[PDB]
């Protein structure tokens, strides 16, 4: 089979996001020999311009006052198969929410979206930095979803269905998730896996139950991605064991 | 490879109980919780595990990462309230510095594990380094304030005088420590239960490498179960070792009936309460995270 | 005179482009490197925020130095405030800050070596490739790159936007093993950076020595004094940095004045010289209007009046007198700076107390007096610069290190290449995202 | 005609929320002794259980751990034409979006939705306070749709076209609302109206735009609601001078 | 009543200057704003108004509420930056104690005023205690750091040194203190205008009781919309007290032709702008507060 | 017991009676009980709330200080305030640390008055049970809170 198509978009992000797909090491030169090419990405490789790609990791949010940047993100759906949300800002804004202009050179540049609001996201990578893991994963998921037997586009698009569910509920990241969505709704049972998510050190847990401080939390959606009220796929997450199996293959040498 | 339906997927089960006879002096039921942590530090499968250590209040668990015998066997007896044992999960690869990461909780807290093995959202380095899992079963758990209500209320009991606490036989039974005995029917603390624990379909801990309870053993002795690869690998190795009194289930009363009845009682009770959710309201429903 | 234009650069993280005006030999005659990044105001949407909260997003400005911007900015808050952290914190945070060195210098390792001819020949290394040597050297660099991100989320909580630090400390001191590991970790790091350091001063040496690079098809020449300048430079530390709480701080506020892109770039020009084949997609279509003084995102520092080169040559100029200038030099003063990370390292694991105090015993809320801490970033002098009062940012500047570097190699430009251009900007490990913030 | 018909249902509120509308003195007596009968209000009547109303005024949340309260909401929805929720409780949960149990002598009252997640709702009354005037104006308006000639449904119904659309668009309040909705969506305009409503004083204007203390806010709506760029229905607000001397008229003595 | 589409709704319309020759020592154009509020006081019509007053930066200005003659004139002269004038509405009902409150600014904020008026969220007191407005034509608005840019870069001034600003006849003018004058054409500031300006689609503040301005008339005159029945009430009486020279709009220049072609451009392009937001994505688009 | 959503606050041991009653028994002596004297004691509560008004605006300097020039962030220590709202002690006690609540307790007037209105419906035709109720002018939000 063929490789599929990569590439890396970059909007209004920190390259973190970029760096934490490299921390996979070795998993990323596997990947890169095996199963896919980037055939984008300004920080790797000299493409000047978003060429078609299969799956399009996109970091960072759009910058609605700089034209180059909203042109940049409908290219990028035009061009791509998958678009993905890779990273906090791109799923949800995350410190970019908090941009309000003012500052040189560019006094004008004041509004920023998540990319889902401008156009169509078909997977979200929460995290800020999200976890490389993931990115892999993720990765791997895809190809199999485009180049494998029955068995696998099966298995994986069943684990790519609740990062695909994330995309459509919104574009909205932030502590409160945790209480509209699983405190308020009678779902908590007090596991304290938010608490361990949070990379601002902004929850703590009070007699069992989540405790914001949320004049420190960034706004990012990894506590509410991560709690296991949230989503809980049974028929993927049962078989944990399994499923690690066959992405430790994926890799193997 | 059984399958279960009510007991998960599991190899074997058998009724067992620790060899060490310190840890047996203050284990809740056989030991083995803490046996199979103490255990796998001493031969190298964990160099540290996240366990319901001793807190500020009485009775409060608080969850630590131990990393000697000692701090391991801190951690023995059943609390019946909220012990958020995952909190610690990431920084136990961070300043703590450990390679083989042990986890002990009940079963919601082995599902938040496996969840953050394959889908880490913010997790980094936690799915390579996560080692050894051990989860108890889990009926319900309460809340601190209703823990004390059922004890000082109910109970009519000190909790500065507690020794021990056990739901068992339709009765929450309080030991004190200087030899009487309270009971409190079940009944009666129904209210007390958090409303969380009534989606959970889960009361074997289906997720952990091996998995531990009470029932279907005589005092004294735990039902254990054997699951995933690790847990094989360890279980044996320590029988090996000596550190086990085994026994198979099926000749132990009341054995794998009871407990098989009293999974399906929860899963039927808690499965009617998720589909309920989704009528709740008027041509409106609340989430369930399974669908 | 003509105008070419590349739009967007490669090789280097964020968003920028060249404006270059060329002589008849296509020989930059002035070119303006500037951001077209937009511009996120973290220091505007700071004010009124809690001193807590501002260093945790300042973070977020750049996700390959985030321990520079978490460091100087709440080492900024510190200062302003007037707290005094435990010496068991300031360790952590060195050893926080020399591991990122190590996995900065290397990333950059992997950005600059297309350019650069394995030794001897006329083979441009491709490190994809699954060839030799190619191939070991790729191994080499992502185990260093690995060991130095894990060693930084011991010490710092994250490895990417550490968690660790806080007003007045850390959260966190580590246990005896944590020690024990990252001192592991670092002596495997000390030998391969090391032969890392002298693979890359070779290739280097190699390139000095060559007279012309192959760039989409054509010889290009390769000048002498390639990236030369006239500006000096500015550097606070050869390690980690100062700050306002320093009995003698050597960084001077008194010395720095920062203006708008309108004082040293260009004004509006029109392309009309274009190259198609430049790989790989070609430049600025001709017709295109251009306005560096209004396009630039970022604004000017000025050290003296005048712009100033900051970074790894920086550093060894100020501090040993190194006395070579331009893009080579840079290339080779930032490897130089390999082996002393991992020996900090472990000279402050060893002075390490585990059971030491990582929290100020208080810290103070601040009456809105200003402070600064400077940050030596793996490419130069980071300053945040605070005003406090009540726990609330006040008033926040933050002047970082590419910033610096903009209009500096801008002016390097002249006598290059315009094919070259971009080499020029390389040697300056340039971060956009951070220049812009 | 027939006066509408009036009742005051009442959640997990703080009865602040029917404190405001008593607020309007002699306008709220001129309006039960015209245009409106209160069929119920445990607070000022006898009437034991919920009659079918024209008009439902409820505030507070809903406990979902309290089987009264979940009933009490859905009989609301089933005996009332309209169903309003007053007050930011009932619209956007407010302070019991913090509640999460632990308390004697209930420690598993645990749970609070706002009314629009467990009913449908037809109009918002945002506020907390909600302001005295806006009560009254949406009452008046309501009368006028349903007893009112063809001229006056049409300028109510109009009227209140943006508290219909606020219940459509969620269940949600706090101050990101300015951020997401405003802000980020090229809209702001540094008025500075938000500060003036916020009743906790947790927003500040820093260089013309707005700076929020979100560990102060107790997540209203009611900033947003205010905003001159959330909602801007030219066609009502552009007739102030008339609309203002026709609900003048309908309390004249 | 006239109904202009581009103009608004409004009684008449003249072109004004003040008779108080100490206000129009430094009214940025006829001293309508100034001399109206100080009337306003005087006269009883209201007890205190909101208006941009001297604050922290130079040339940046700072809401208030004024109660005496005094404080109004200190608000004299117009400020090219944002000025939260809203901000201190409700307050001024609450601890200032007032009953007639007025309120200056722009048209966004004469929308505001109204807005608060007949949809009250959490603005309890407001509606029945506002008694009157007055609105100043407003093309665009600038950031601090925008005016910064074109005072101290384009114009090449000190801002320490400037005593007036004016946007006319397509330039910025600075003037100094000292008596120099600087221009920036304004092709070269429109990267500098406030974002949400680009929706507004509101040049003589429509929804103001009296408007005023610069553009119809020539300088040291004000061109003057009365709209409401309140604006009528104290334009009337204040004319007839002597407060005004008036002169009709029809037989001034450039006058009410020249006003309302550049309404009408500002209108059309930001109604353009609004409905581009429409499309703005692929197959998604921005808010529009006007839907 | 099960069904109450309050807890029983007591005062040497027993619940008391707080509100406009228990004001002017302490502090005057007043010397009636019961239903219609609840509702004397607290109608009688009208004009000293206009006389201290009254005083304190002659007192009050407009231009005066507002705000505590040093606001300490606290290190643990329990403090306690008492309110005497309308319908009795309005009671909080804290811990602040660091700007932040560790500890917290509400003791409101109608959590006082529930267990010993419930005595005093002894002897009432169950049919009036309600006025004696509404002689504590009852608030059921506050109490449970
Ligand atoms: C709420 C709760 C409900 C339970 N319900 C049942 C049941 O219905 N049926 C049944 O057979 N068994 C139940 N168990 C398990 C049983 O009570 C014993 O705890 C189990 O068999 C372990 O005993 P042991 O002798 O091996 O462990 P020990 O050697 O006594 O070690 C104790 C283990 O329990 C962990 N632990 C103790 N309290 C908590 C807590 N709040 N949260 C998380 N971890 C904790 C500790 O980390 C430790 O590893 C429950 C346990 C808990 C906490
Ligand atoms: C951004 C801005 C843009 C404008 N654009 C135009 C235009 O395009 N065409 C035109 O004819 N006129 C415009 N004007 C109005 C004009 O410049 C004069 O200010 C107006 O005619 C009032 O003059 P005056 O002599 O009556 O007022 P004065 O007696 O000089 O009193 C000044 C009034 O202006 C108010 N004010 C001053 N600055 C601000 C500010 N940033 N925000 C809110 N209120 C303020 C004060 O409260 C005061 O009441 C604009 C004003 C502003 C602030
Ligand atoms: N080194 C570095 Fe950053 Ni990505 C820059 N420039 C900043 O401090
Ligand atoms: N008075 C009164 Fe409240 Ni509505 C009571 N009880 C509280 O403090
Ligand atoms: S999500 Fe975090 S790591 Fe990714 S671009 Fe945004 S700031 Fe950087
Ligand atoms: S992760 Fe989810 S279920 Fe676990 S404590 Fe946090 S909000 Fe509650
Ligand atoms: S609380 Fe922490 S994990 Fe959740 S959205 Fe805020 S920053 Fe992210
Ligand atoms: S019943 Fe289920 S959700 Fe509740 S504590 Fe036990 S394992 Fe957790
Ligand atoms: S919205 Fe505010 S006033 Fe209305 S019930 Fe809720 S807390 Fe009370
Ligand atoms: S009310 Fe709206 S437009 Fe005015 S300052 Fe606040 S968010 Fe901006
Ligand atoms: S900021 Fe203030 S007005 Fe807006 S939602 Fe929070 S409490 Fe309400
Ligand atoms: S152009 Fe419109 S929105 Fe911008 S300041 Fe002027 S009146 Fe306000
Ligand atoms: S929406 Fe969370 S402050
Ligand atoms: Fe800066
Ligand atoms: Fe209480
Ligand atoms: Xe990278
Ligand atoms: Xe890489
Ligand atoms: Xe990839
Ligand atoms: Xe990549
Ligand atoms: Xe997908
Ligand atoms: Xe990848
Ligand atoms: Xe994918
Ligand atoms: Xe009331
Ligand atoms: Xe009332
Ligand atoms: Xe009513
Ligand atoms: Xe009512
Ligand atoms: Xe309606
Ligand atoms: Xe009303
Ligand atoms: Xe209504």
């Amino acid at each position: 089979t063929n490789k599929i198509k990569i590439g890396h978009v970059h909007m209004s992000g920190c390259t973190g996001c970029l760096v934490s797909l490299a921390d996979n090491n070795l998993g990323l030169i596997k990947i890169l020999d095996d199963y896919a090419d980037l055939v984008y990405c300004l920080t790797l490789a000299d493409v000047r311009h978003i060429p078609e790609m299969d799956v399009a990791l996109v970091e960072g949010s759009v910058c609605l006052q700089d034209h180059e940047s909203v042109e940049d993100i409908k290219e990028t759906r035009k061009k791509s198969k998958i678009v993905v949300a890779l990273g906090s800002c791109a799923c949800y804004g995350n410190i970019t929410r908090f941009s309000r202009g003012g500052q040189h050179n560019q006094p004008q540049h004041e509004s920023y979206l998540p990319i889902g609001d401008l156009i169509d996201v078909d997977v979200y990578i929460p995290g800020c930095p999200p976890s490389p893991e993931l990115i892999r994963n993720v990765a791997v998921m895809a190809y199999l979803l485009l180049e494998g037997n029955e068995e696998q586009k099966e298995l994986a698009g069943k684990y790519l269905k609740p990062l695909m569910d994330l995309a459509k509920r919104g574009t909205s990241g932030c502590f409160c998730d945790l209480m509209y969505d699983v405190i308020n709704q009678g779902l908590c049972m007090g596991c304290g896996t938010c608490a361990a998510s949070c990379p601002v050190h902004a929850i703590t847990l009070e007699f069992g139950k989540p405790q914001g401080e949320r004049d420190l939390c960034i706004k990012c959606g990894s506590c509410y991605g991560a709690c296991p009220r949230s989503f809980f796929n049974l028929d993927v997450i049962s078989e944990f064991e399994n499923i690690s199996e066959i992405i430790a293959k994926a890799l193997k040498d | 490879m059984i399958e279960d339906p009510y007991l998960g997927k599991y190899v074997t089960c058998v009724s067992a109980r620790s060899t060490d006879k310190e840890i047996l002096k203050k284990a809740q039921d056989g030991g083995i919780a803490t046996a199979l942590m103490v255990y796998a530090l001493e031969e190298g499968f964990i160099d540290g595990t996240i366990v319901a250590g001793e807190g500020d209040k009485p009775w409060q668990p608080k969850p630590v990462v131990a990393m000697t015998r000692e701090d391991i066997l801190k951690a023995r007896g059943t609390r019946y309230n909220i012990s958020p044992q995952i909190s610690w999960l990431k920084e136990a690869t961070r300043s703590f510095g450990l390679d083989k990461v042990g986890v002990t909780g009940v079963c919601c807290q082995m599902q938040a594990v496996r969840k953050a093995q394959l889908y880490p959202i913010n997790m980094r380095d936690v799915p390579g380094k996560v080692a050894f899992t051990v989860g108890l079963f889990c009926m319900e758990n309460f809340s601190y304030k209703s823990l004390q209500s059922i004890v000082e209320d109910h109970a009519n009991q000190s909790l500065g005088s507690v020794k021990k606490m056990e739901i068992t036989k339709g009765k929450f039974w309080v030991y004190t420590e200087r030899g009487n005995v309270a009971t409190v029917p079940l009944k009666a603390t129904h209210k007390y239960e958090q409303p969380g624990c009534h989606v959970c379909l889960d009361y074997v801990s289906n997720l952990a490498d091996i998995s531990t309870g009470s029932v279907g053993s005589p005092d004294g002795w735990s039902t254990v179960f054997i699951r995933t690869k690790v847990g094989n690998e360890i279980w044996s190795k320590a029988v090996a070792d000596g550190m086990f009194e085994t026994k198979p289930i099926e000749e132990v009363k009341p054995g794998l009936d009871l407990l098989r009845k009293l999974a399906k009682e929860k899963i039927d009770k808690n499965q009617k309460t998720v589909e309920e959710r989704k009528t709740f309201g008027i041509n409106k429903g609340l989430r369930n995270p399974y669908a | 005179t003509k105008v070419v234009e590349i739009s967007p650069t490669t090789r280097l993280e964020g968003h920028s482009k060249l404006t270059l005006k060329v002589n008849d030999q296509g020989i930059v005659e002035r070119g303006d490197w500037l951001s077209i990044t937009p511009v996120r105001g973290i220091e505007k949407l700071a004010i009124g925020k809690t001193m807590e909260q501002v260093p945790k997003i300042a973070s977020r400005v750049c996700g390959i130095c985030p321990i520079a911007h978490t460091l100087a900015s709440t080492e900024a808050m510190e200062a302003s405030i007037g707290c005094e952290i435990p010496t068991d914190a300031k360790l952590l945070r060195i050893i926080l800050h020399a591991a990122n060195r190590i996995h900065s210098h290397a990333l950059h390792n992997i950005l600059i070596l297309p350019d650069f001819y394995i030794p001897g020949t006329e083979k441009k290394f491709n490190l994809f490739a699954n060839e030799q040597p190619a191939r070991s050297v790729m191994a080499r660099i992502v185990r260093i790159r690995e060991i130095a991100q894990t060693i930084a989320a011991i010490a710092g909580g994250e490895a990417i936007h550490p968690s660790n630090p806080r007003i007045g400390g850390m959260y966190h001191n580590v246990s005896p093993r944590a020690k024990q590991k990252m001192a592991d970790l670092a002596k495997e790091c000390l030998v391969l950076v090391h032969e890392q350091m002298e693979f890359m001063l070779d290739v280097i040496r190699n390139m000095q020595n060559r007279e012309f690079v192959e760039v989409g098809g054509k010889q290009i020449p390769l000048p002498k004094k390639l990236g030369y300048h006239n500006q000096g430079v500015m550097a606070t530390a050869p390690m980690y940095g100062s700050s306002s709480l320093d009995d003698n701080p050597t960084w001077d506020f008194t010395r720095w004045k920062e203006t708008r892109p309108w004082d040293w770039y260009m004004g509006e020009v029109t392309i009309d010289l274009e190259d198609p084949s430049y790989p790989i997609g070609g430049t600025t279509k001709v017709g295109t209007k251009a306005n560096p003084q209004m396009e630039s995102c970022t604004g000017v520092p000025t050290y003296d009046g005048q712009p100033v080169e900051v970074g790894p040559r920086a550093r060894l100029a100020t501090f040993k007198n190194f006395d070579e200038k331009g893009t080579f030099a840079q290339h080779i003063a930032r490897q130089m700076e390999y082996p002393d990370c991992c020996y900090t390292i472990l000279n402050c694991l060893d002075n390490l107390n585990t059971s030491g105090k990582v929290l100020a015993d208080h810290i103070p809320q601040g009456d809105g007096s200003m402070g600064w801490a400077a940050n030596e970033a793996p490419r130069g002098s980071n300053i945040h610069l605070a005003r406090v009062k009540d726990g609330k940012v006040r008033w926040y500047d933050m002047l970082v290190p590419t910033t610096w570097n903009f209009p500096t190699c801008s002016r390097a430009l002249t006598g290059a290449p315009w094919q070259i251009a971009e080499m020029v900007v390389r040697a300056y490990d340039p971060c956009v995202s951070c220049a812009t913030h």
